């Protein structure tokens, strides 16, 4: 699966 | 290059690392995948987000 650019 | 963890992150896949503030991730490589790095923590290598950490210089 794709990964997001997680947010703090 | 080593990195310090600035923000907690929880792995959402088995190839990711779960990281906690203050931890040092060793031997970090910047990945083709934008926003992600690969490095060693507690003797295990995995992926983690680049905006939760700071490069140690």
């Amino acid at each position: 699966p794709p990964k997001p650019r997680p947010r703090r | 290059v080593d990195y310090i963890v600035e923000y907690d992150y929880d792995a959402v896949h088995d190839d990711e690392l779960t990281i906690r503030v203050g931890e040092i991730i060793r031997n970090v490589k910047k990945l083709q995948e934008e926003g992600w790095l690969e490095g060693e923590l507690n003797g295990r290598r995995g992926m983690f987000p680049d905006n939760f950490v700071k490069e140690i210089k």
